[PDB]
């Protein structure tokens, strides 16, 4: 039967710890602008400020 | 044999920086 057939399963386990992250998709890193009210993204952390 | 532990045995519970604060 269909349920009794063998199945290859991979479980992906990931951590939301605040350590320096290493594993993530291709995202271009723009230049750094200081002393100005800009939107920013740092390791998936989104915000708006100076 | 046994001895007093005093105030030893305190570690950082997380790697998040906090400054000038009393944290539980
Ligand atoms: C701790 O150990 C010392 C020496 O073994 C003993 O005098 C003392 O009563 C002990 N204190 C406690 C709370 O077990």
């Amino acid at each position: 039967g269909v349920g009794h057939q063998p199945y290859r399963v991979v479980v992906l386990s990931f951590e939301l710890l605040h350590a320096p992250a290493t594993v993530c998709g291709p995202k271009k890193s723009t230049n750094l602008v200081k002393n100005k009210c800009v939107n920013f993204n740092f390791n998936g952390l989104k915000g708006t400020g100076v | 044999a046994y001895t007093n532990s005093f105030t030893r045995g305190v570690y950082y519970p997380d790697k998040v920086f906090r400054s000038s604060v009393l944290h539980s």
